[PDB]
DNA sequence: TGTGTTTGGGAATCCGGTGCCGAGGCCGCTCAATTGGTCGTAGACAGCTCTAGCACCGCTTAAACGCACGTACGCGCTGTCCCCCGC
DNA sequence: GCGGGGGACAGCGCGTACGTGCGTTTAAGCGGTGCTAGAGCTGTCTACGACCAATTGAGCGGCCTCGGCACCGGATTCCCAAACACA
């Protein structure tokens, strides 16, 4: 029939994501997140929407960094695959706990 | 209740700028925060050379010496030729 | 009466500057000359920013300036980057960009 | 009603779509759950601040500009959302 | 007699480790700095401390460099660390574009 | 006058922060990265004298130029 | 006369630190209870911190604190560490820490 | 002669509290003041921001209650609240 | 070809003497904290409005999930060659 | 500056884990409705903090002393590097 190679498609996703803006994270799981997690610092909370849409951005701001990071770090390990010890190492010089 | 933006001067400089551009109400938001970042950056640090130079007042040296803290090299060589233009300009007339 | 911005010769309300500089404790007193020349100084930074962005904004055929045309503008022009390095932008995205080491030989 | 184990609305292909946008070529399995953590510690830091700044205030609603101030509190400051 | 290769490494490692004085010589330090003020203005004067706060800080910064290079190459599986090594540590830390 | 920061002082600073071994090429590139923060820390200082109307460099103009960057230091005065 | 600090059992300086945040300018006005609330937790902190800098000292066989005991107790207190994480100590040193990869088998 | 502000003595009188047989060197009664004025100058400004952030003219103890638990880590932020409150209960329950 | 243990030997550590200089205490002074009192206003409180946050429901479809299948990358192993280390 | 040995780097194999694709399931997203808690604004009045003149003792500069710590030498100990006996 037809298959593309491994990988491949990796690259056009990356071409793809990395040309768009929109979120990656699902809106809703991420607003039961947020809530579920602030519920261990004060009981009944409300939020504004534009707070978690601003939590959102943040936080995918962050990862997306991270992950930059990361993929450095395996690079320089001669590798491909980005591994937990990645972005172990890459929060660890960053600076982060 | 009245708001404050410096919305209608990011435009005119946009305007002066490249003529034929609009802006989003989103980018307008972000420059906002920018212009409002920039500020405060600047107006806190020439606040801590005044205080640590045991001085009462913010004069344009003030500004200019933060001016040189805060921006990389070309950025703040012609901030600080626009700002030396500017109080020139303003005190001669 | 002819405003302070108009005397010299700039877009940014040096009056406003002025007051917000009065009104937020930063010293005592506040010089003459002070709001003029911060005034002058954003006035240049909005313009640089304004210029990369609508010149980004026309690479793509885009007539509008949106926040992923900023954070191209900004990431692409290194004293920007420096200057603006420790801040998300919202909608903003990331630069194209791939290792060389991922491309296939 | 009650929230619980919510941490795992943060899917396996929207980690995957977040190393793309970060460049990404190979994922292992193990890096999604890393993940799950360090992300629900990074809303952990910031929301504690958004909360208390809110506290402050005396509101029972955290706002965005709460979040916004507790992001620059951690020197990762945030454009768009006022402020 | 001779002492097995990377014995006196480590010796040398917990020694360094255990003090506290400064690590480059104060006079080449006092020049250099000297040297390069003299391109921002020319004829300054240095309090003695005022040398002694910038050797300070130099030091502190550099030995957070090598740990951070040490992490790097760490991660690579290797023990000598590369100029890659530091450059990677010193872009994942922000100061490199 | 960069050389002055000899091999062996770079050796020296390397040790404590725990490096085993160390490949000949680091020198260069250790003395470049500390030039370049040296310029850094020193211009801040140096705008900070002349702001200051002195021609003297004070530990305490160091102090600020390094609280700049995020690098606080104690025991100077500050 | 019985001083601030006094009535409020504490050993800093309540007139002190009342004094300086006025000629700080912090704020227009400054609540009587301000100085009070901040003594506390300068004191509270700095009674930590000798706690801990004492131990250390006392592990060494010295009855005097110096700058190397000090940077000891901050960086193996972990809360102590995240407060004081972007601070240099001079003449501090570091911590004793080899990788365990590092060592010979 | 000029002026000159520390805390020496009351740093010196903290430690024979915690540490009554144990005294501190120069260098690190030095250290300890930059310590002590960069927490002041930290906890003033995170109070001074809480107090213009809610378009508020006056520096109360709340607002350093609230700049502590911004600042400090938990265990010890609460501490620090336990005392500093227990603190102001004293002061202000005296006359 | 391999490795448990031996043992002289440099290197870090402990202990006693000693001396020396800074930390701790004491005194005289002064200036900044304290007291008491006046006065202005910042904000605490009540109270009122309206918005925007929460809870729910139904429907569509796009995304997530499970699984099959294959190959390509990670990792272990071997070799060599050279470039840092110890002196 | 030099001898050499260990580590960096190259090459190979293999095996399983990750990428690609397909069908099924699930819940996200969108719209639409309704309710009410709470955010935001306003008026009052009151307690609380700024300001000022007078008092004074707490703290700061200056001197002086001695003991804690640095340093030196001598003895103790503790990791070390191959060589040997023996598998």
């Amino acid at each position: 029939p037809h298959r593309y190679r491994p990988g491949t498609v990796a690259l056009r996703e990356i071409r793809r994501y990395q040309k768009s803006t929109e979120l990656l994270i699902r809106k809703l799981p991420f607003q039961r997140l947020v809530r579920e997690i602030a519920q261990d610092f004060k009981t009944d909370l409300r939020f504004q929407s534009s707070a978690v849409m601003a939590l959102q951005e943040a936080c995918e701001a962050y990862l997306v960094g991270l992950f930059e990071d990361t993929n450095l770090c395996a690079i320089h390990a001669k590798r491909v695959t980005i591994m937990p010890k990645d972005i172990q190492l890459a929060r660890r010089i960053r600076g982060e706990r | 209740s009245r708001k404050e933006s410096y919305s209608i001067y990011v435009y005119k400089v946009l305007k002066q700028v490249h003529p034929d551009t609009g802006i989003s109400s989103k980018a307008m938001g972000i420059m906002n925060s920018f212009v409002n970042d920039i500020f405060e950056r600047i107006a806190g640090e020439a606040s801590r050379l005044a205080h640590y130079n045991k001085r009462s007042t913010i004069t344009s040296r003030e500004i200019q010496t933060a001016v040189r803290l805060l921006l990389p090299g070309e950025l703040a060589k012609h901030a600080v030729s626009e700002g030396t233009k500017a109080v020139t300009k303003y005190t001669s007339a | 009466a002819k405003t302070r911005s108009s005397r010299a010769g700039l877009q940014f309300p040096v009056g406003r500057v002025h007051r917000l500089l009065r009104k937020g404790n930063y010293s005592e007193r506040v010089g003459a000359g002070a709001p003029v020349y911060l005034a002058a100084v954003l006035e240049y930074l909005t313009a640089e920013i304004l210029e990369l962005a609508g010149n980004a904004a026309r690479d793509n055929k885009k007539t509008r300036i949106i926040p992923r045309h900023l954070q191209l503008a900004i990431r692409n022009d290194e004293e920007l980057n420096k200057l603006l390095g420790r801040v998300t932008i919202a909608q903003g995205g990331v630069l194209p960009n791939i290792q060389a080491v991922l491309l296939p030989k | 009603k009650v929230l619980r184990d919510n941490i795992q609305g943060i899917t396996k292909p929207a980690i995957r779509r977040l190393a793309r946008r970060g460049g990404v070529k190979r994922i292992s399995g193990l890096i999604y759950e890393e993940t799950r953590g360090v992300l629900k510690v990074f809303l952990e830091n910031v929301i504690r601040d958004a909360v208390t700044y809110t506290e402050h205030a005396k509101r029972k609603t955290v706002t965005a500009m709460d979040v916004v101030y507790a992001l620059k509190r951690q020197g990762r400051t945030l454009y768009g959302f006022g402020g």
